[PDB]
């Protein structure tokens, strides 16, 4: 059911781009999905600050 | 225009006029003939639109 | 989002000919032009409410 | 005075600001995700942030 | 300043709550062609969401949550707090008073 | 299809806010690391074409 | 001739990186063309705002 290896729960992942606007703000990650896991998208958010 | 120079704003706008505006019903803008490809696959969708 | 014009008590709307294979009912309410804000935009400039 | 429709001498073009095109309904006609505002030719804009 | 003016009287200023929308709606593009999300695989680069104009996410979120669960429980992490008014507000219910 | 609505007058401009109720639906296979392939089909009001 | 998938015809990348200094400026772009595109580099242009 669990893997013994060292291995994080919560990954957070910072822009790697990003475009700061007169009316919005636009930014891109590479979410990383490493091998022999998956990802459910429901734990996926945005984490602003501002 | 100076040293006393006015606190100013800016217009952008232009003209064409004998043009009339095309826009081409092809899968890209191209000619690429003058049966287009989009006009083509209407025959073979057999079918009405509006 | 069809508009009724102010004082209109009629409002009279079609969509011509197509399939309905599928189709599952209507669902309608009326909504204030003033309290609903053009999403096909980045800014709506007389989205004048809040 | 000319007669633009009937002699080619058009002017006020200018005065064009967009174009949408949709088929049915729902068909957006310009294509998928195409342009940088996908399913409008907008001609010219007065705010471009 | 003067003696008429010490008659002056005033009214406190309308009470004007601000903060952002139940469940962040209206901050995302949602159903907005221009200024689409995107997911893609990294090498293959197009881009899987392929959103419409005609579609309301945010309507669709909101209908979704009160079919999921109740909606008069807050949830600050979501910003999750349903729009309401006091119901004796809408219709006035005027009994009178015990005087 | 027609369709008619008669209505209280409002005194201001206003919306008719019509849901057409249909399916609209995705499928989405991942056959190898770092592919997403998605399939969309809305029906009827099929945005596609 | 044409690919009937979702995709777009231009599109704009923003700096990754900027660095400033008294007369002059410095930008670093992840120029990527995926799996199925391939880029003229003759239709690519600096657009500045100043």
């Amino acid at each position: 059911v669990t893997t013994d290896r060292s291995q994080r729960l919560t990954l957070r992942f910072v822009p790697v781009d990003r475009e700061d606007t007169t009316y919005s703000y636009k930014a891109r990650f590479t979410l990383a999905v490493g091998d022999n896991r998956v990802l459910d998208m429901a734990s996926t958010y945005f984490d602003i600050r501002g | 225009i100076g040293q006393t120079a006015v606190p100013s704003v800016t217009q952008k706008k232009f003209l064409c006029d004998r043009v009339m505006w095309r826009i081409p019903f092809s899968s890209n803008f191209m000619s690429m003939g003058a049966l287009t490809d989009l006009g083509q696959n209407m025959l073979y969708a057999n079918s009405a639109h509006a | 989002l069809y508009p009724i014009p102010a004082k209109a008590t009629n409002v009279p709307i079609s969509i011509p000919s197509r399939n309905w294979a599928a189709f599952r009912g209507w669902s309608f309410t009326r909504l204030k032009t003033k309290e609903t804000p053009s999403l096909g935009s980045g800014f709506d400039p007389y989205f004048v409410y809040s | 005075g000319s007669i633009p429709y009937l002699d080619g001498t058009f002017y006020l073009n200018h005065t064009f600001k967009k174009v949408s095109i949709m088929f049915d309904s729902s068909v957006s006609w310009p294509g998928n995700d195409r342009l940088l505002t996908p399913n409008e030719f907008e001609i010219k804009r007065s705010v471009d942030g | 300043s003067s003696e008429t003016n010490l008659t002056q009287q005033s009214m406190p200023n309308r009470p004007n709550y601000i903060g952002f929308r139940d469940n962040f709606v209206g901050l995302m593009y949602y159903n907005s062609t221009g200024n689409m999300g995107v997911l893609a695989g990294q090498a293959s680069q197009l881009n899987a969401v392929v959103d419409l104009q005609d579609r309301n996410t945010e309507l669709s979120y909101q209908l979704l949550l009160d079919s999921l669960g109740d909606r008069t429980r807050y949830f600050s992490m979501w910003n999750s707090a349903v729009d309401s008014y006091d119901p004796d507000v809408r219709i006035i219910e005027n009994h009178g008073v015990e005087d | 299809l027609d369709m008619t609505f008669e209505v209280d007058p409002m005194d201001e401009p206003t919306l008719l806010y019509l849901l057409f109720e249909v399916f609209d639906v995705v499928r989405v296979h991942q056959p190898h690391r770092g592919v997403i392939e998605a399939v969309y089909l809305r029906t009827p009001f099929s945005a596609g074409n």
